[PDB]
RNA sequence: GCUUUACUGCAGGCUGUCGCUGAGGACUCUCACUCCGGGAGGAGGACACCGAUAGCCGGGCA
RNA sequence: ACUCGUACGGUCACUGAAUCCUGCCCAGUGCAGGUAUCUGAACACCUCGUACAAGAGGACGAAGGACCUGUCAACGGCGGG
RNA sequence: AAACAUCUCAGUAUCGGGAGGAACAGAAAACGCAAUGUGAUGUCGUUAGUAACCGCGAGUGAACGCGAUACAGCCCAAACC
């Protein structure tokens, strides 16, 4: 079996989803920590130095 | 005359001999037994606390911790690095280990600020430091003429920023001249080479 | 290259795990305060997943049900002792010290109190040799003569089971069911048939260690592969 | 090759010809504290040691003479320029 | 990326030493510490574990 | 983690059902054991040096090596005259 | 550094913790234009690519002082009660 298009049909799993803290389909459902925020994984908020420009 | 006081300061001057010998050997038994931050009524030292700036007063906590003994815990890289930086053994940690030791207290008592901090021994694997706390929220304190000073809001969590007196020494900030180039007025400042 | 099997399993993942959710019970020794005054009935015989060998339900006169370590020739209704004044009889436990020389023992333990160490497999046993007031002397089941508290304690007879390594596996399927009921990953890939990367005798154009097997007890692990600071390889001399 | 032990030949001290001695020229023994010692401690440590990790380089197939010239009679010596020999005796 | 008796290092293991650490080139003891025991208590014991350092091995890793 | 496991165990490797078999080689390399003697670091100790210190040398000497032994279903070898 | 290991890039990127409107420093166990001299601390200009470091290679690199800005000095522990 094919690793692209025929292998697609079988992704029917319902993972990211509408996070409560930050509003983003980030809420991993079954890790119950939202990737965007943090939300589940700290109670800071989700944040880093790389995501923009160095000097900036 | 002598102080009462002078004589605990002239006795842990020699912590292996003496009587103190014999309360340390039986004292550690006890320690070794409580928890990594343990709460204690009154100074083990107390010419020592009250010379910090302790008192028997409302708003002051004296707590003891525990911290493992010797040089840094590291990982090794996991990732390519040149000989110079593949060290893992030997590399030690550049905070002092009574300066972790104050860290831990404050994060124990959360709404209290590490005032100072003294020795009280160690056995072969772990070192024990006394630390001195104050209540900033306390009206006893807020009254005192020689602690309301720890109540400003610029001296919140004074230990974590290197405030303590432990904290100052660490920087390298004693000396007022020679070789203080690079440690006054912060390290930071000075592009960390201190 | 990267790490061998052998350091895959230190990490403890499922994959090499035994299955100790399906596991039965730990067939320790009953801890008895003094007298002997414990016997229980044997209300019934049972299989036990982790050893492939039986294992016996008793119930105890203070109304303890406990599985315990069966020997050979134990059967439902039988009553078990289980002290210092103990019976002598197969499928008793009492201490060394009051176990009389020239009795093959099982289950014995290793510091009084533990709950047996020695000689648990299917159809093994212990011989219980010396005695003392210092010192009880026992030959374990790989010819090694041990010298232990004759406060340990320990239970008269063989193991049940013996014998079960006698007939082969004859195939495939066969080890497989066995293993699925182990903490091991198995089948097992040759080193030699591995690539370069995997392990120290993988490469090369034919497959061959490039290298002598007999590696030093001093060597880290990815590199402590192959035959384990052997004394002697062969059959010879 | 030969080479006489004593010999008449220019001090540069006494500034007049007389009598020499000639002597291999014998290592001094090293202090452990000269300047180049202290580097090799302070730089030194985790890793390679840059200069301090380089081994001994090789040898020439011949060496040139090294020696001392004693005059006999004021006591001092003096060097020269030395010349490419395998081997090199004294003569009594 | 891979290899090795390439160069240089780094983990890791073995080993000595110092601290933990006590009493009377081999020895006894118990009180720290360790382990077994539900507990009493038992086993071991200034060793071992651990911190530091030194020598050896060291493509397991860079 | 192995492990509710304990040598009829389980870890590490090689060969690859049954059948008939599996010779010679331990010099080199590896592993392991031993070791009178030799070599073998640091601390402590002793001498010289320094009113101290740096430093030089000595004595002691662990593992290791030299040396000896075991081992090829251990890496491997089994030629020319 | 025309390779590269000390060195460099650099205490930079990035990571952990924490405060404020600014932070940090700060009233000499200082300096050592050695003096019959200066007098808490930042910072700015300069001292200076100087002293110092360094496969003494490539490179790295202060301070005292001086001119400025702004200026401000105090509180405990103990003795005795
Ligand atoms: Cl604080
Ligand atoms: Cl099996
Ligand atoms: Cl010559
Ligand atoms: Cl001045
Ligand atoms: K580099
Ligand atoms: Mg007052
Ligand atoms: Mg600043
Ligand atoms: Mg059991
Ligand atoms: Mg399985
Ligand atoms: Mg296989
Ligand atoms: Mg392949
Ligand atoms: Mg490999
Ligand atoms: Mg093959
Ligand atoms: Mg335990
Ligand atoms: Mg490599
Ligand atoms: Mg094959
Ligand atoms: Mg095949
Ligand atoms: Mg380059
Ligand atoms: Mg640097
Ligand atoms: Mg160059
Ligand atoms: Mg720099
Ligand atoms: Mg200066
Ligand atoms: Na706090
Ligand atoms: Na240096
Ligand atoms: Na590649
Ligand atoms: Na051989
Ligand atoms: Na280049
Ligand atoms: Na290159
Ligand atoms: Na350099
Ligand atoms: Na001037
Ligand atoms: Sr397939
Ligand atoms: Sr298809
Ligand atoms: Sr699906
Ligand atoms: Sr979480
Ligand atoms: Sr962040
Ligand atoms: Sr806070
Ligand atoms: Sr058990
Ligand atoms: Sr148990
Ligand atoms: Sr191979
Ligand atoms: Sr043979
Ligand atoms: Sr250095
Ligand atoms: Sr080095
Ligand atoms: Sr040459
Ligand atoms: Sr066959
Ligand atoms: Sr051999
Ligand atoms: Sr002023």
């Amino acid at each position: 079996t094919g690793a692209g298009t025929p292998s697609q049909g079988k992704k029917n799993t319902t993972t990211h989803t509408k996070c409560r803290r930050c509003g983003e389909k980030s809420y991993h459902t079954k890790k119950k920590v939202c990737s965007s925020c943090g939300f589940g994984k700290s109670a800071k908020r989700r944040d880093y130095e790389w995501q923009s420009k160095a000097g900036e | 005359a002598r102080s009462a006081y002078s004589y605990i300061r002239d006795a842990w001057e020699n912590p292996g001999d003496g009587q103190l010998a014999e309360l340390q050997w039986q004292r550690q038994q006890e320690w070794r037994n409580e928890g990594a931050v343990e709460r204690i009524e009154r100074p083990t030292r107390l010419d020592k606390a009250r010379s910090q700036g302790y008192k028997a007063k409302q708003g002051v906590i004296v707590a003891r911790v525990s911290v493992r003994k010797g040089s840094a815990r590291k990982r090794r890289h996991k990732a390519g690095r040149r000989s110079k930086r593949q060290g893992v053994t030997r590399i030690t940690r550049r905070k002092d280990i009574q300066r972790v030791a104050e860290e831990r207290a404050s994060r124990t008592f959360p709404n209290l600020r590490v005032l100072n901090s003294y020795s009280v021994g160690q056995d072969g694997r772990q070192k024990w430091h006394e630390v001195i706390l104050i209540d900033p929220n306390h009206p006893a304190i807020q009254n005192d003429d020689d602690l309301s000073w720890i109540c400003a809001d610029d001296q919140a969590d004074r230990v974590f920023r290197g405030l303590t007196g432990a904290g100052r020494r660490n920087r390298g900030l004693s000396g007022k001249g020679k070789g203080s180039e690079k440690t006054r007025p912060s390290l930071r400042s000075n592009g960390g080479k201190a | 290259g990267r790490r061998i099997q052998g350091q895959r399993r230190g990490r403890g993942t499922s994959t090499f795990r035994a299955p100790s959710h399906r596991y039965k019970a730990d067939l320790e020794h009953r801890k008895v305060e003094d007298g002997d005054v414990i016997a229980g009935t044997v209300v019934d015989i049972e299989h036990d997943p982790a050893r492939s060998a039986p294992v016996a339900a008793v119930e105890f006169e203070d109304g303890d049900r406990r599985l315990i370590l069966a020997p050979e020739g134990v059967g439902v209704g039988d009553e078990l002792q289980v002290g210092v004044s103990a019976e002598i009889a197969p499928g008793n436990t009492l201490p060394l010290a009051e176990i009389p020389e020239g009795v093959p023992v099982c289950n014995v333990e290793s510091s009084p109190g533990d709950g047996g160490k020695f000689a648990r497999a299917s159809g093994v046993n212990a011989q219980l040799l010396t005695h003392d007031r210092n010192v009880a002397v026992v030959k374990l089941p790989s010819g090694e003569m041990k010298r232990l508290d004759p406060q340990c304690r320990a239970t008269i007879g063989v193991v049940a089971g013996g014998g079960r390594t006698d007939k082969p596996f004859v195939k495939a399927g066969n080890k497989h069911h066995k293993m699925k009921a182990r903490g091991t990953k198995w089948p097992n890939v040759r080193g030699v048939a591995m690539n370069a990367v995997d392990h120290p005798f993988g490469g090369g154009g034919r497959q061959h260690p490039g290298k002598p097997k007999s590696i030093s007890r001093n060597a880290p692990p990815g590199r402590k592969v192959g035959d384990i600071a052997s004394k002697r390889t062969g059959r010879g001399g | 090759m030969q080479m006489p032990r004593r010999f008449n030949t220019y001090c540069p001290h006494c500034n007049e010809h007389q009598e020499h001695e000639v002597e291999k020229v014998r290592s001094g023994r090293q202090t452990g504290m000269k300047w180049i010692d202290r580097q090799r401690e302070r730089n030194s440590g985790i890793g390679n040691d840059g200069k301090f990790s380089k081994v001994p380089g090789g040898d020439k197939p011949t060496k040139k003479t090294d020696l001392k010239y004693r005059c006999g009679e004021c006591g001092k010596a003096h060097l020269r320029e030395g010349w490419r020999a395998g081997r090199l005796e004294f003569q009594e």
